[PDB]
């Protein structure tokens, strides 16, 4: 009985008393992170808990005609709030995440949603489309900011990722019979300890509907889901003035 | 002194990369057996459910029983993880004495796997790795026969500059040691270890390797590193006397100490670049063939 | 034998030693290693562990 | 010799038609008696709905 | 000496160790094996058997 | 192996044998060495030393 959540920030929250339960990570143990192998040798710091709290970014919705969305980790909050000015002004970031998706659907609803977390992944973006002109995609596409971008093939995911070969990641269903609301977990991973947070893109979520939207004329036509993320017991190196360069 | 406990909150036993779960080991294990029908409860655990383990509130085999299975077979040398390599073509370079496509005399090839995505694809299935390499040069004539002529191999470390003549500087690279071998010696055999400058070969990574505002200008980086790369090779024919045939060599390829992470699933779809994710849009086809039934062929 | 390696590489279960026909060591054979899988957390995520004796679901 | 264990599933103690439940007898049995209203627990067989 | 042998082929009455110029094992010597031979049940498929000091036929 | 040496080069912290493929005997391995560094006098030249409470300046 370890699935509680105690969150209250703003003037609106939202915790959980019967839901579908959690996902477990690697059953592991509790730890900070590598600090005597830096390029300097200065002491770190600790920023405790001074603003991690749940805000809402998006609630997605979901039609009859979905093709399929997603975001950039962590380009989500990279850009707004005190957060987004410490990650502007700080070199570093490390810390953990509690992801919890909201997905509810009626009595009338039926249908599921493919929700897949997708680490280390190189973005498949656009490209021109084709890709046989070399017309470079804009920074439209690069920067989206907190709209997200719409993905262009479902069963190959823009770089020829067949749909049944995506079950390696963490895999979840969304369904009246399965779950009210979904919880991801992952750590922090990359093959290189120390980046900055305008260069490197870590990954993205993605979403493609696993099953058509449906339902009798009559009925709501589209569903929201919503989605939110605070980092636990974040921890932020290379501090410097708020200087970019 | 110690008055205040807002901090005491810490969970001090760092093992691993940061999360917040914990668990516990635990000295020994358990075992089961099998049995036949029975209406028992207590120790029950004779067969096993992947997800379930259990028996639902609606009988599942109510109305026959089932089987046993015995083993022979062995898995302890079925690893395929350095073993996988086998038989294939792999690809060859050719060194004539007049052409036009050499107006040097001399050819400066940029090491790398990316050589012939054929077979490459099928190692480029992970993204990071670790492992150690081969190089193998076998020289012959173009007809398919072999002559007593006069040939050594110079190697190219990385961050030596690019011969841009027969006489150039770069021959006498002085940190680079020497391998004595010639044509009647065995052809070319070099080990190759890992000297990534980050902890795996980047491939699949969307990122900027130079400093500086990116901008159109500063795109082609992607796949071919100028200075981050590993180095090249040169060959050319040193010393007065020179070759009355024209050459041919084969490279062979081959990976030792194999550690590897990150699976990555298989591509059905063909490059136009290094490491392109464009693909042939218009004409997409799936991984398999399908049929009109599935019922008969 | 008065000679030491310059390797770092760990995660042997038993003493062995080595003979190279080069002037370094590690050259000659790796060793015969066993193998080890725990795909436990792949496919069973749950933190509530009950009792062995009482059942897992309500 | 005694190797294999088969056929020991078996259920020796045939008493009655072909069946597979199983029950057992009991030395004495259980008396109640009559009450008026409260609002107790632990021991309430008073009444009886069939 | 820190290396094993990859065969699970038995049937030897003493403990021998192999060296071979391979990076394999088992390519050397296989090592002396004694003669064995025991042709009763081919020429004598008799179930009936008698004490030694009886006749074998009435 | 009855045969020594004819070297006077010093400076070993630990025994060891060599065997050369020549006649000589330390054409081979030359053995493992660590690593020792003192720069105490390149910068603090001071006669004067206090004890170690005592601050070094009046």
């Amino acid at each position: 009985s370890d699935r509680v959540a105690q969150l209250t920030i703003g003037n609106s929250t939202i915790t959980t008393q019967e839901a579908a339960n959690i996902i477990v990570g690697y059953g592991e143990w509790p730890s900070y992170c590598s600090d005597s192998d830096a390029t300097a040798v200065d002491k770190p710091t600790r920023p405790d808990v001074s603003v991690n709290r749940f805000y809402t970014l998006d609630t997605k919705l979901w039609e009859k005609s979905s093709k399929g969305w997603y975001w950039k980790f962590p380009d989500v909050l990279t850009e707004t709030g005190v957060f987004g000015q410490n990650a502007q002004f700080h070199y570093l970031y490390r810390s953990g995440f509690c992801i919890h998706v909201q997905c509810n659907a009626s009595k009338f609803h039926q249908g599921a949603l493919l929700v897949a977390v997708l680490p280390e992944y190189v973005i498949g973006s656009v490209a021109g489309g084709t890709g046989t002109e070399d017309t470079h995609p804009p920074y439209k596409q690069t920067q989206p900011g907190a709209d997200g971008f719409e993905l262009q093939h479902p069963y190959v995911l823009d770089a020829g990722i067949p749909i049944s070969q995506l079950t390696v990641c963490p895999h979840q269903w969304i369904n009246l019979r399965t779950n009210n609301c979904a919880t991801i977990i992952v750590p922090y991973i990359n093959a290189l300890p120390f980046d900055s947070a305008l260069n490197h893109c870590n990954f993205g979520l993605l979403v493609v509907p696993i099953s058509p939207l449906d339902y009798d004329q009559g009925a709501t036509p589209v569903i929201p889901i919503t989605i939110t993320l605070a980092p636990m017991c974040s921890e932020f190196a290379g501090l410097r003035q708020a200087v970019t360069q | 002194g110690d008055r205040v406990a807002d901090v005491i909150e810490s969970s001090i036993g760092d093992s691993v990369s940061r999360a917040l779960t914990r668990a516990l080991p635990a000295p020994t294990g358990q075992d089961t057996q099998v049995s036949s029908h029975r209406l028992d409860t207590g120790k029950v655990p004779a067969l096993q459910a992947a997800e379930i383990g259990a028996s639902s509130n609606a009988s599942d085999e109510s109305m026959i029983e089932t089987r046993c299975v015995l083993n022979s077979h062995s898995t302890a040398e079925t690893t395929l993880d350095s073993f996988f390599s086998r038989a294939g073509l792999v690809g060859e370079i050719d060194l004539p004495l007049e052409g036009t496509t050499n107006p040097n005399g001399y050819a400066n090839w940029d090491i790398d796997i990316t050589g012939y995505a054929q077979m490459r694809r099928k190692v480029e299935l992970f993204t990071y790795m670790r492992f150690d390499a081969e190089f193998t040069f076998v020289a012959c004539t173009p007809t398919g026969q072999v002559v007593p002529q006069l040939l050594q191999y110079m190697f190219v470390p990385p961050g030596a500059p690019e011969p841009d003549s027969r006489e150039s500087l770069a021959w006498q690279t002085a940190t680079n040691p020497s391998v004595f071998v010639k044509l009647s010696d065995p052809p070319a055999q070099v080990s190759v270890p890992f000297m990534s400058p980050a902890s795996a070969y980047q491939w699949f990574y969307d990122g900027y390797p130079t400093f500086g505002e990116h901008k159109q200008e500063k795109d082609l980086e992607y796949g071919a590193c100028p200075n981050n790369m590993m180095g090249t090779f040169s060959v050319r024919t040193v010393g007065t006397s020179k070759s009355k045939y024209p050459l041919v060599i084969r490279i062979y390829m081959r990976m030792k100490h194999v550690r590897a992470w990150i699976p990555r699933p298989m591509r059905n779809q063909n490059y136009l670049f290094k490491a392109n994710p464009n693909y042939a849009g218009n004409f997409i086809k799936p991984t398999g063939a399908s049929r009109t039934a599935i019922t008969t062929l | 034998s008065h000679e030491n390696s310059n390797s770092a590489t760990e995660g042997s279960t038993i003493n062995y030693t080595t003979i190279n026909y080069y002037k370094d060591s590690y050259a000659a054979t790796a060793g015969k290693q066993s193998l080890k899988q725990d795909p436990d957390k792949f496919a069973n995520p749950v933190k509530d562990i009950f009792t062995e004796m009482a059942a897992p679901l309500k």
